[PDB]
């Protein structure tokens, strides 16, 4: 009657709203929505930041195109963000942190165009190495920042065994871990079928050993969007839309303040 | 035949209601001075001038 | 008089 | 109790709701306030708008005309020993384009007379203080062809004699149109040719225009005889609307008035330059 | 937005609150209040600048002291048309107060004047 | 459920109906439905003639066709209709006449081509003159019938000070009477924009400053209609698409009956 | 009942109250009464402060500017056929002073008109009364660029016409300011210069000044036409705090003023010698 | 509207409460005149902004 | 001679602060003046006796008596929040009332340090952040 | 009236 739609969706923190006329509902991981530290489950004893609309807010990561030879993105959380206003200083300032996040996935295209991409959060998404050497990707090179990384065809493995790169080599369908892509659909996901809808939105709880821990060390949260069916257009050979990644903190909550952490990345 | 009123006051002195006092002294009302105690009203006329008007959280075109 |  | 309202405290949303998308096509503003698009505080709102209701937007005496009236020996030729002004508010800009914000009004009207004089010639002796007569002349009621004919003895049309130097003279007048309203556009004609007529002259009249005296004249004058030496005076007349009722909002004027109606010549560019991605 | 009904796309409409760099680049007009508008059926997306300042009232000439910010718009992803479709198209802008606005100490407009 | 849109109307009067699948909603002008002169308000002391059915029905005027170039169409009512039915006759007959009307603009496309038209609906449409003798357009071209006038992008002044033409010259960013278009929206109006309605459906109360008036001397509201976004299709330079205006009297009452008016038009 | 407190009687003491010591480290005065350190006798204090109230050391209307305006025939060159004043207490010093001792302050301002008017040519003819005419012109309104262009038709700006030989003007204008106070002093700037600035001009504004019209001008004119002999007038304006409050105790200045910041000069050496020990 | 307040009376004549009549005859208050009926009040946040404050006859620094 | 003159990034020292002199010297470089301030101590560096700056809240730290002066700043200003990258609410003026001395040694220096704590700090206007030029 |  007046006509509310699962279609259509606000979404509104601190000073950010997106809207959407053609979402395919939205999820809220493994049924948990962001909280905060109950006392019962509290750990480090001093008492907590929590910036709340300060940090709690849509940061739009920069936009990355999708091509017919595209073979995927990854991002890790709350790496993509360390850099982010207000959210990356308390991320560096202080020896602990905590946030779950709601991840929107943006990607319009026309009915004439056709693709499918598999978007999904994964809790400890270890990435496989380029090497002979094991675990061996270096910290500047498993955290790419808002930058993320791609998915590759096939396993190239790094031989110059001299001045090796030291990075992942994720080949896309055994999901850059060794286990086969199609059964990434156990995480929470969802699909962006052009057809169907131009956006994703996926709110993530914190999810962890612990009830806080390192963010400079440690991502929870890895965003792994895939094209299940690629992209295509009329005729054209060379078809390219973007996709661009807007994700907010939500309950961040920081303990262990001191002087700023400042990794060496470069 | 005295009104008396109130005035909304602005800067207050450190000394509450102040009133004022008002006699119209002529018998045509062209006469009279403004009495600027005006009521508003809603824009709605001109801000939603629509046979079904529809609430803003809700879609526009159905 | 009238107050209003 | 004239605040506008507080603003609500409100806090996230993930909803069904979407009052930041409308369609401007149905004719309609959206009425958001913050609140609807970030998360907002609770404010209790203490300012009002006293300043902008309709009556205290008019309530200021605009000058509406300068009238210049010598008193100097008569002469044969033509001289200013009395003044006519048709009555309007079109002669200046400033006063007319705040009314025409609106298409009708109906409002009482307060003059205030402001009269100033001054020697023209070096020495001719001097001037006794000089008494002014601004008679009201309705359409129909004889006008005077000199200074102190038969027409100045006003027994019926309202005189207002001013001695110089006094308060500025003041009077109030009630609403005298002759519809419910006056009309500040008038999309229409006095007379219609009519395919009978003997010539077009006889159904020709001016667009937008109505009666042609409108509200007739004021007829000036200073009411002594003249000294040996001549004394030039302006009367400046300031009209304030009271009492005030408007309906109809209009879009104010954007280039410069050409006359009476709404005819434009130059000035046709009101919009200054500005880069389109420049602060 | 007033392209055809096969075009879409994502826009994103910010407002700053004064004393920083004018935003140039998108990633730094995200950072202060903003709309993600998605393109669609609902044709037109209202951006609201909620009153932020320090004074209580602000003048209507121009002034640092009383200055009110910036408003910019960037491309969340972009236009996308199909084939036979216009590449291009207009949009159109519109402005009006909340309810919470009001205005004080009448003065003379400098847009209108006469000469002498 | 069962399905009514605010998307699609049917307007019934007298023997006419109008039905619209891609309608904006409709307005309503100032909020006031039409109605007649209630004995309150009565000036004239004849009993009015009130022809209900016979006068109060659309009337569809000639099409005009909207191209590229197009700068925009003026009508004036009641001259739009002074020759329409038996509501012209009713009009020349009688010294007074009142009327609200419900104004229905007709523009259909294409989901590929794009453009709106503003609809404004003015009262006293006051127009500018086409040359430096003031208020001199005549009245045959003040009043061009159902026929309607054109907006033009700059001011022609007519030059043959000689035989003038005394006629309008309405520039358009000027909404033809020397105010800035961009504001033309304080009066009712609707869009037509064609990517989302194919319609625009305004009702008029009779306003004027007189409960009653001669309608063959005076126009109680104007119609304007200008591209607000031009015309555009596929890659084509010269698409053209019609316009249509369907106009119904509402609560027509007259006084004043005499031997009929026969205004010289040409 | 304001008197100030009574005297209480009070004799010998020998104990280990001590008011007399005290530590004025620790930011405090030492409210003694003479009670606490001699013997006193009991007084029915009558005297009160009914004279230092803020209201009464501020209910005064002080010279704060003094504005010249000519009238005589319309030159090519330079006159004064009008002046503005930009309106402050900052062009004389003793009014300054008094809100001075204050950081920040709230009230309603009375502003009275002193006009004086006299002829500078032993003889070219007289004059007939002259009336004037003060406007105000609010930041962002036209300002006149000539004694009689538009602006003078003050359709919306308020203007009094002061007839000369008339009691002085009088008016009151109410709180006007931006804050919830007026600023006495200010420790900032107005713009602030970025590290992406394109230039040092951009971010460079005056230490200590707020907005740059402030509270707009008085346009002043005599609307009379010329008279063959040239009459200057000055008009004095008095401006009376009322209803008023302050905060934030200051030090009164103490060296001369120089400008409208706080910044000196001369006369830096305001203390007069005096020996040590010289009664 | 005429309020009625009592003088504080210096000289007195060899003839008591002296009252005198004010009336506001304006609508805004900024019109008004002052009514100096004003209240004072403790220099102790100057004079004693002290989070502990002692008593004068016990010794400031204990 | 210039009024109102000291520009932005010498008015705002930061940390490091400013000093007070004894007298004042006028800046003569007129063609690239310093634009500095030039605050004489006994007119606490504005025009007035120091001797009445005791109006404003202040604690002495005379050394035989105490080591530390403690003084807690409400936010004072005509606003309820305002620009704190364009004003300065609060200044704190350290002036020796009596000179530093000891035994009968004429060069002894002793250490002065200054803490300072935030109390209830709340922010409005979020945005990208500034970056003032101070070099 | 109002005495006070
Ligand atoms: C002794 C002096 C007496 C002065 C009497 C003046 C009488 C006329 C007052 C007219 C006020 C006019 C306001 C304007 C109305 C116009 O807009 C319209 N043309 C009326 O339809
Ligand atoms: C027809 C004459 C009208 C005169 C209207 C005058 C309006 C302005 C009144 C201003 C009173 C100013 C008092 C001083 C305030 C300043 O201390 C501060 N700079 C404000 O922050
Ligand atoms: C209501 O009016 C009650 C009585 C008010 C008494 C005071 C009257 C002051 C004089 C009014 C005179 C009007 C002109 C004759
Ligand atoms: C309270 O005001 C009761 C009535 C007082 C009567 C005397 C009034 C004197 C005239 C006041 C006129 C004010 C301006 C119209």
């Amino acid at each position: 009657a007046c006509g509310y739609s699962d279609r259509v969706l606000q979404l509104t923190l601190g000073n950010s709203t997106i809207t959407t006329q053609e979402a395919a509902n939205s999820v809220v991981a493994y049924g948990r929505w962001p909280e905060f530290i109950r006392d019962d489950e509290a750990n480090p004893v001093d008492q907590p930041t929590e910036p709340d609309v300060a940090t709690c807010r849509f940061y739009t990561l920069d936009t990355v195109m999708w091509g017919k030879e595209s073979k995927g993105w990854w991002w890790k959380l709350p790496d993509a963000l360390r850099d982010m206003g207000l959210f990356g200083q308390n991320m560096y300032y202080h020896y602990l942190g905590r946030s779950g996040y709601t991840v929107h996935v943006q990607c319009n295209a026309s009915k004439f165009h056709q693709g499918a991409l598999g978007v999904f959060a994964i809790p400890e998404y270890c990435l496989a190495g380029d090497s002979d050497k094991q675990r061996y990707t270096s910290y500047a090179n498993a955290n790419p920042g808002e930058r993320g990384g791609k998915f590759y065809s096939q396993f190239n493995k790094d031989n110059a065994v001299t001045s090796p790169k030291r990075e992942f080599c994720p080949v896309d369908y055994l999901l850059g871990c060794g286990v086969l892509l199609g059964n990434a659909f156990v995480y929470p996901h969802q699909i962006i079928n052009l057809r169907t809808n131009n956006s994703a939105t996926i709110v993530l709880p914190y999810v962890n050993a612990l009830a806080i821990d390192s963010m400079v060390k440690h991502n929870n949260w890895g965003i792994a969007i895939l094209p299940l069916s690629p992209l295509d257009f009329a005729q054209d050979s060379s078809v390219e839309i973007p996709i661009t990644v807007t994700i907010a903190p939500m309950c961040s909550e920081f303990n262990g303040l001191r002087n700023v952490t400042a990794p060496k990345f470069q | 035949g005295a009104q008396v009123s109130s005035q909304k006051v602005g800067a207050h002195e450190n000394s509450s209601t102040i009133n004022y006092t008002t006699i119209n002294y002529y018998k045509d009302s062209a006469s009279n001075a403004a009495s600027k105690q005006d009521y508003s009203q809603d824009p709605s006329k001109f801000t939603e001038p629509l046979k079904d008007v529809l609430i803003k959280t809700a879609p526009a075109l159905n | 008089i009238s107050e209003v | 109790q004239d605040s506008l309202p507080d603003t609500k405290a409100s806090g996230p949303a993930h909803s069904k709701e979407v009052p930041a998308l409308t369609a401007v096509e149905t004719g309609a503003t959206n009425p958001l306030a913050p609140s609807d698009t970030v998360q907002t505080r609770h404010v209790v709102q203490r300012r009002s708008r006293s300043e902008s209701t309709i009556e205290s937007f008019f309530a200021r005496g605009a000058c509406v005309a300068i009238i210049e009236v010598d008193n100097e020996q008569p002469t044969t030729r033509a001289q200013k020993l009395f003044a006519m002004w048709r009555i309007t508010y079109k002669d200046t800009v400033q006063l007319r384009r705040k009314l025409e914000f609106f298409t009708y009004s109906r409002f009482d009207m307060e003059f205030t007379f402001v009269v100033t004089a001054n020697f023209t010639n070096a020495n001719n002796g001097h001037a006794l203080n000089q008494v002014y007569q601004i008679m009201y002349i309705p359409p129909g009621a004889p006008t005077p062809k000199s200074w102190d004919d038969y027409t100045w003895q006003t027994s019926s049309n309202p005189s207002i004699f001013y001695t110089y130097g006094a308060a500025p003279a003041r009077i109030s007048v009630p609403y005298v149109g002759l519809a419910n309203a006056y009309s500040h556009f008038y999309d229409g004609f006095a007379k219609v040719p009519l395919k009978t007529d003997a010539n077009d002259q006889i159904g020709d009249s001016l667009y937008s225009a109505m009666t042609v005296d409108d509200f007739g004249v004021l007829a000036v004058r200073v009411v002594n005889d003249h000294n040996p030496t001549k004394v030039t005076s302006k009367v400046r007349i300031y009209m304030k609307p009271k009492h005030v009722r408007v309906w109809c909002p209009r879009p104010p004027r954007a280039v410069p008035y050409y006359g009476p109606g709404v005819d434009y010549r130059n000035n046709l560019d009101p919009l200054s330059e500005k880069g389109l991605t420049t602060y | 937005f007033c392209g055809s009904m096969m075009a879409t796309g994502k826009i994103l409409v910010a407002y700053a609150p004064p004393g920083a760099q004018p935003p140039t680049s998108r990633k730094e007009a995200m950072l202060g209040t903003h709309v993600i508008w998605d393109l669609g059926l609902q044709s037109s997306c209202t951006m609201v600048v909620p009153w932020i300042s320090n004074v209580t009232y602000r003048q209507t000439t121009q002034d640092s002291f009383t200055e009110g910010g910036y408003i910019s718009m960037f491309y969340q992803t972009r236009i996308v048309v199909p084939l036979s479709t216009p590449k291009s198209m207009s949009m159109l802008g519109f402005v009006s107060a909340c309810n919470d606005f009001s205005v004080r100490l009448l003065r003379d407009t400098t847009h209108i004047s006469q000469s002498a």
